[PDB]
RNA sequence: GCAAGACUAAAACUCAAAUGAAUUGACGGGGGCCCGCACAAGCGGUGGAGCAUGUGGUUUAAUUCGAUGCAACGCGAAGAACCUUACCUGGCCUUGACAUACUAGAAACUUUUCAGAGAUGGAUUGGUGCCUUCGGGAACCUAGAUACAGGUGCUGCAUGGCUGUCGUCAGCUCGUGUCGUGAGAUGUUGGGUUAAGUCCCGCAACGAGCGCAACCCUUUUCCUUACUUGCCAGCAUUUCGGAUGGGAACUUUAAGGAUACUGCCAGUGACAAACUGGAGGAAGGCGGGGACGACGUCAAGUCAUCAUGGCCCUUACGGCCAGGGCUACACACGUGCUACAAUGGUCGGUACAAAGGGUUGCUACACAGCGAUGUGAUGCUAAUCUCAAAAAGCCGAUCGUAGUCCGGAUUGGAGUCUGCAACUCGACUCCAUGAAGUCGGAAUCGCUAGUAAUCGCGGAUCAGAAUGCCGCGGUGAAUACGUUCCCG
């Protein structure tokens, strides 16, 4: 059957949102339009960047845009150039000075997002899938994970019938609510179509609660 | 219940009586929890039969209960005790509402009083049953 | 939705946002007792004479992100599709699965 | 949830908004400056009323 | 050889296989075992009537397109008068309502008009703005040019994502050793027990992982912190209204904690897992409910949320407008609402909730009206003011089994409100009218306790438009001997 979404279920348990602002009713709509639109815009751009979290804060009449990178020159610039641009663009997008904050990931293989994304790249240069799959899992265990699922659904090898394939070593226990699992969907587009890429990674349980997670 | 067996469910006694029989009998005459009225019903039945002749209603009612009671139901069957209460109230109730009395706990009172002698329509539908039973 | 349903709702909402004002003072006029009888029927008949797309109950909520008219949602501005896609990832604060 | 007809199949989602009231009597005068001061969390909002 | 036929016995031509044994899975109108509101035992419904709503069919210019056994049919649609709208009739535009790339001109805009059903077209005003290296560049508009835009057009049987279903069914996998030439097998195997591959004994195997359970939310008892907009036990004043001074006790509000573990006592199982009973306790063996859906099945559903390979249209299958249609009506079906009455109808008097909504909004109070409602006015950005009347209930009177003082369909007349506009095609109010219906065939559905039944209240969508959907509380049952039979 239908598995519901990893983070959803434990968004109020042991995951914080990506969003924390508050808003009176009249103003949450528009909020989070914009809030996507920033969202949207930061994604196409960043592309090359290694982005894998964007969380988005507003104080108090500003914004504060926090970029989770494995490349965090590229998003800077040789002097600070581009953080300068960006906050000139997000600022245009909402209509509160907005700063742009950087966050280094010194683990990118433990990272549900950028190893999907790996995946994905090496599905649409016409890297075999399985090789693909196997390097990326070889890798994320190495990294010290304790789990990772890795499943690509499509047109798989140019195939006319589509067919899903996964592989996991390790555990991936979704149905407890404290594990910390991460999980991320991404798309490649082939000449044949779109295949659909899903990575689970299991990084050990959670114990303390949301109040240990410092909420 | 295949495997399980479940127990029977314990009802409180009435809170004037304390008397399970008379609080089953105002279960078994309410209708879509109109507990009030059923109340109303039964206790009007009491007191009409008590003053009529000077008689504990508890011992009134458990007297004409037993009398109506039947031994076997309807094709005959056998039937356990709980099944000769809930037949006995179930044909009792019917006779009243189809008596021709002005309110239901006076038709009610009229229908036991005449079941206690004999020329009850509850005790015709005894009668029914048994003269059905001695078939097989 | 198709990109001219879109345009045509665009087009509808700055007529709306047009016409905003006089509208209103028509109404408010129409309202006035102190007026003579005269004077509010000029300006009903001015407020009939309005273009249409000047009128608000032809305006017709449309998810943000797709345009889809149905299922909308005022609060948080979105049609349901991507509503629950978008909540079930974290980026709606405070919205959570409920149960009671 | 479902993108064309599953009326049963659907997600129930709830959103609280959870309020406190404080009351501060005889402030020093240090206490205002102290107030206004203090910074501003993500995800609260302060109104003050004097 | 009487015959039927028997015996001996080829070739042309044609294919790359045909076979035997064993292994894994799948299937069987093969077997055995168990569970489940599956059947039994009960309570209340549907199929009968009127109306609401969806579908089939028919009709139509159009009655837009999807969903089709369970698992389509109050489904997408959490709300079609215009809009929505995707359909029809007619009127219009063509690099386009929207993007990038090129060449020039113009602040953008703004006031009055006329023709027109409108789309559109023609006149008519005022403004002519911003930054500078100021020789032009930022915005927005106009004109020309072609690559293109656009497509709710087709393919869900080319796909991603998402969802239903078996089904909350209980299974699904891995390592080292052994056995076999081998594919493979063992482990998961039997006896008890459990919601459970839950646990214990047995067992060339020993051990693991995911499934189960728990972690999460809510309810029941108690404690700590907190004392307003909420509370009022004691004191005092009272206009007898927490109204006032006042109090921090109680209710409540809402954060953090404690408690249940077979813990204790009495027997059993087996010498176990387990099972039975009792005291204390708010609660006793999983206390109740929610969320959470294993490996997999159905070329299941969705190209009309969205994305996307391929195919197709390009003065039209694209775009703009007014009117119409999606609301038709000899019929059939599904899901509902209201009744057929006396455990009731009406009238008068009088009690007790929870949850949720409110600033282009909810409205105290007064006046006007029989009423929908209108006018003035007050508080509220809300534990502060408000929607708001809870209803069934209790007391009294009347009606006395009648198609009725039951029922409230249909129709005539007169109005209110939203909205540019209620003809097609809105909701509500008043007067008049007063249909079928007297408990429903074969058959068929839900439900095991605060449940069924019955009574009212709120919200999403939303200008207006719920008998649908999602929630809230009030009153409050009957019956389960058991697994033959029916279903999975
Ligand atoms: C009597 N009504 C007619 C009759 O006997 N006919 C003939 C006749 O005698 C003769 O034949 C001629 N000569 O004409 C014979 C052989 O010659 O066969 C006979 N018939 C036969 N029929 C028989 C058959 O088939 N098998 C077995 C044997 O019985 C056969 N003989
Ligand atoms: N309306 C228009 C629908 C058109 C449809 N789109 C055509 C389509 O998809 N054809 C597929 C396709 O060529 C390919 O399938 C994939 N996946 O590319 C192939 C592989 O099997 O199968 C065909 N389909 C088949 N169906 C058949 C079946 O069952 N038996 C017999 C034979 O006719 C089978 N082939």
């Amino acid at each position: 059957g239908q598995k519901v979404h990893p983070i959803g279920i434990r968004l109020g348990v042991v995951k914080r949102h990506n969003a924390n602002w508050y808003a009176n009713p009249k103003q949450y709509a528009e909020y989070l339009l914009k809030d996507l639109q920033v969202r949207e815009f930061l994604t196409k751009k960043l592309k090359n960047a290694m982005v894998s979290n964007i969380l988005i804060e507003r104080p108090s009449g500003a914004a504060k845009v926090t970029i989770s990178t494995a490349r965090p020159g590229i998003v800077i610039g040789k002097k600070g150039e581009d953080i300068e641009k960006l906050q000139r663009e997000l600022t245009n997008i909402m209509g509160v000075p907005a700063q742009v904050s950087i966050n280094e990931i010194d683990r990118p293989d433990l990272d549900a997002r950028l190893v999907a994304e790996a995946i994905a790249s090496q599905l649409e240069k016409r890297v075999m899938f399985r090789r693909a799959m196997k390097r990326a899992v070889q890798n994320t265990m190495r990294a010290g994970a304790k789990g990772i699922k890795v499943e690509v659904s499509g047109r798989l090898g140019g195939a006319e019938i589509a067919r899903t394939e996964w592989y996991r070593e390790g555990r991936v226990p979704l149905h407890t609510l404290r594990a910390d699992i991460d999980y991320a969907t991404m798309r490649a587009e082939t000449t044949y179509g779109t295949i659909g890429v899903k990575v689970w990674i299991f990084r050990g349980e959670i114990l303390g609660g949301m109040k240990q997670v410092m909420n | 219940p295949r495997r399980r067996v479940v127990a029977a469910r314990e009802i409180l006694p009435d809170p004037k009586f304390s008397s399970q029989t008379i609080a089953k009998f105002m279960n078994h005459v309410m209708q879509d929890g109109k507990k009030s009225i059923a109340e109303s019903i039964v206790y009007g039945a009491l007191e009409r039969v008590q003053e009529k002749n000077k008689v504990d209603p508890v011992e009134f009612f458990e007297t004409t209960l037993e009398k109506v009671r039947p031994m076997v139901e309807v094709v005959p069957m056998e039937v356990r005790p709980s099944r000769r209460t809930a037949l006995a109230m179930r044909w009792l109730v019917d006779a009243a509402a189809k008596r021709s009395e002005k309110t239901m706990a006076l038709r009610l009172a009229g229908e036991l009083l005449d079941a206690a002698e004999g020329k009850g329509a509850a005790i015709k539908k005894r009668e029914d049953v048994h003269r059905m039973a001695e078939a097989n | 939705a198709k990109k001219g349903m879109i345009n045509r709702e665009l087009k509808r909402e700055k007529t709306v946002a047009k016409y905003a004002a006089k509208r209103a003072e028509l109404k408010a006029t129409i309202a006035n007792v102190n007026a003579s009888d005269e004077e509010r029927f000029e300006a009903m008949l001015k407020l009939q004479a309005l273009p249409r797309n000047a009128s608000p109950v032809r305006l017709r909520n449309r998810c943000g992100l797709t345009g889809r008219p149905h299922g909308y949602f005022r609060k948080f501005g979105l049609s349901r599709n991507k509503l629950r896609d978008t909540v079930m990832q974290g980026d709606v604060p405070g919205v959570v699965k409920a149960s009671w | 949830t479902s993108p064309h007809v599953n009326k049963d199949a659907r997600d129930q989602y709830e959103i609280r908004t959870y309020k406190r009231l404080i009351d501060i009597v005889q402030p020093t005068d240090k206490t205002v400056d102290a107030l206004m001061k203090l910074d501003l969390a993500a995800g609260v909002d302060v109104q003050i009323a004097l």
